[PDB]
């Protein structure tokens, strides 16, 4: 919930700078048909950038207004120095993905063998 | 011409320097000597400052004499000036912002062969020394034979608009010219080291999305290997061990270097 | 065809002809150079103008016939058999044959060969050839050959050869090496003393 | 356990050795010659090197080539398995 909204806020602030960089590159490539395309691209970039401002603002308000009961411990008092059913669901999903990954590894091994065989034969045929 | 523009700009500064230097000589004289804590020190300080000021007037005058030898409508000029300004500003901004990128992840091929052919032809248009011969003996995967003067014969192996393997060979050596000798060696250690450095450059020049600037930079870095056997180690002499000058050319800096020396 | 340079190095002092090669070859071995076989260059002459036929061992089947400034024909060994068959018709000359026989040392893509042009039965002189197989381009690979020579040859290093001649993008040829050898041979035959 | 790739390579190598005699190359490339290895003829005319562009000029055996191929296959398999485990 809130821990995912925080990741959303992270990806928004990581993407806004990339959007500004793309806008800078577009203004740089704009030397003097194609002008209409550049203009509509810049306008769409600006609109999506303002939408990103609104999204990051709202997620900021959310994470600030949340402040769950479990936050009495300030920072630096949390780092560890020297001196239920959710876990069952996790284990089940882990076993399932392990079986699927073993099967996919078998498939990839067979595909690699096929490709190597075909390449060797088509090379030696010459 | 541009050289004339620079000479005029340099001269304008030189006139400003001469006027400022002459004013400085008189302005400092008006203030006169300062106590300086010692009789010898005060006399020396005044003489040194006056002499430096007098010399600066002579230097500035000399530059002006030497620089003499070397050399509905207003809206249009305003638009020209704003276009130049936006070009420079956006270039600097794009450089400074793509130099430092805060992107950390992506999660929040098929390509037309004629497009690859057009890209290769565009790249072959520039660099008149290099000649690239397109060929597709095995599938859509293209194989490029790149001749660099009488120096190199590189064998690039495209799988897509992507560089996968490179094996440079000597000019006198035979690429067998036909069904292309993709798998072989140059039989000379220098060209083998050059193949290693070319694979290193391939692993270095790897742009994520755009597949054209990577090939552009690879061809530009290969073109640097035209002054091979003729350029110094910029740290070592011509033959550091017995490999030639530069098996290595620094990326971002087309300077020769021996692999044994560094870089 | 890799750019090559050949020069004659005087024995000097009272060093015997063979003694100097023994020392020069040991100096080459002291470059980390490793022997890669043996090389024999045997040349015969004709007083016709003047004909020269030379054959480096490095080239297994070729025989080179050079006509002074005139063109060099690189031909198969059966060329020598044709020459012998013509012999009664052909001119012969008088014991002008000249041969340089010496060890071949390889030092990282440079092959250095030091040999004693033994005239007939008696040795006199010394020929050094440094070849660069990777350097297809010539006339500006001179900087390389010069630096390597100053490394080992030191004094008596040659200030190029004229086989490079006019500056050109022309590739070096096996014919050019043979012309260098012919000038060197004319000099041993006539240096005298 | 049969690797058809190696059998196919054996068959193609034997057929290549058979075609060597009927090879179009060795058939007097020019005119009125000796009918042998036109590549070697051009190398002898252009003054080829001792080993470089000569040496053995193709002198291997079916067994040697097959063993080299098998070794390469094993090495590839080994590296693959190692990276998979990693």
């Amino acid at each position: 919930n809130t821990a995912s909204l925080c990741r959303i806020g992270q990806e928004t602030v990581q993407d806004i700078v990339y959007r500004t960089m793309e806008i800078f590159q577009l203004l740089r490539n704009m030397q003097l048909g194609t002008y209409q395309d550049r203009l509509t691209k810049l306008q769409d970039n600006l609109r999506q950038l303002s939408v990103l401002f609104r999204k990051l603002r709202l997620v900021y308000d959310k994470c600030n207004e949340n402040c769950g009961g479990m936050d009495p411990i300030p920072v630096e008092q949390l780092i560890p120095y020297v001196e239920s059913e959710e876990r069952r669901e996790i284990a089940e999903v882990n076993k399932k993905l392990k079986q699927k990954n073993q099967q996919l590894k078998q498939i990839m091994d067979q595909l690699r063998n096929l490709i190597w065989d075909i390449n060797a034969m088509l090379a030696m045929r010459n | 011409v541009s050289v004339n523009l620079e000479a005029f700009s340099q001269a304008i500064s030189a006139i400003q320097a001469l006027r400022s230097s002459v004013s400085r000589v008189f302005d400092c004289l008006k203030d006169g000597m300062r106590n300086k804590e010692t009789l010898e020190g005060r006399e020396k300080a005044f003489i040194a400052h006056f002499q430096d000021n007098l010399h600066s007037v002579n230097r500035d005058l000399n530059e002006l004499e030497r620089l003499s030898n070397l050399v509905l409508y207003s809206q249009l000029l305003q638009a020209y000036k704003w276009s130049n300004k936006l070009q420079y500003h956006a270039g600097l901004a794009s450089g400074l912002l793509n130099q430092q990128s805060l992107k950390r992840s992506a999660n929040q091929l098929v390509l037309p062969p004629q497009y690859v052919d057009d890209v290769i032809s565009r790249i072959d248009r520039m660099f008149p020394e290099m000649s690239i011969h397109l060929s597709r003996p095995n599938g859509t995967s293209a194989m490029l034979l790149v001749t660099l003067g009488k120096v190199l014969k590189v064998i690039v192996v495209m799988r897509s608009l992507f560089i996968d393997r490179t094996i440079v060979k000597g000019y006198n050596e035979n690429v067998y010219t036909e069904d292309l000798d993709i798998w072989s060696k140059s039989n000379y250690q220098v060209f083998q080291k050059v193949t290693d450095h070319a694979t290193t450059a391939l692993l270095h020049y790897q742009l994520p999305q755009m597949p054209d600037v990577v090939v552009r930079s690879f061809m530009t870095w290969l073109r640097s290997y035209i002054k091979l056997f003729q350029a110094p180690c910029q740290r070592c002499g011509k033959f550091l061990q017995d490999g030639l000058p530069p098996t290595w050319r620094d990326f971002r800096t087309l300077e020769a270097f021996h692999d044994t020396c560094r870089q | 065809m890799g750019v090559t340079c050949v020069s004659q190095m005087p024995v000097a002092e009272g060093k015997s002809v063979q003694q100097t090669v023994e020392l020069l070859t040991r100096k080459l071995e002291m470059l980390g150079a490793e022997k890669q076989g043996t090389f024999c260059v045997d040349c015969e002459t004709y007083h016709t103008k003047l004909m020269y036929v030379m054959h480096n061992s490095e080239y297994p089947l070729s025989c080179f016939a050079l006509f002074e400034n005139g063109p060099c024909l690189i031909a198969d060994t059966n060329f020598d058999v044709l020459m012998v068959k013509l012999k009664g018709f052909f001119q012969s000359a008088k014991a002008s044959k000249i041969e340089t026989r010496g060890t071949r040392y390889q030092y990282c893509d440079f092959l250095v060969k030091v040999g004693t042009v033994t005239m007939g039965p008696s040795a006199r002189g010394i020929s050094v050839e440094v070849e660069y197989g990777p350097c297809v381009v010539a006339s500006d690979c001179w900087s390389l050959l010069l630096e390597f020579l100053q490394s080992f040859l030191g004094s008596h290093t040659p200030g190029a050869p004229a086989v490079f001649g006019n500056r050109h993008d022309a590739v070096y040829g096996p014919a050019d090496t043979m012309v260098q050898y012919m000038e060197l041979f004319n000099k041993i035959r006539k240096q005298q003393q | 356990d049969h690797l058809y790739v190696l059998e196919h390579n054996l068959h193609l190598l034997i057929r290549e050795f058979h075609k060597q005699t009927l090879s179009s190359i060795m058939m007097p490339h020019p005119a009125s010659a000796p009918f042998g290895h036109k590549r070697m003829r051009l190398s002898g005319p252009q003054a080829f090197d001792k080993n470089e562009i000569n040496s053995l000029q193709s002198s291997e055996g079916l067994l040697e080539k097959i063993i080299k191929q098998a070794k390469h296959i094993f090495l590839r398999s080994r590296a693959a398995a190692t990276i998979d485990s990693l």
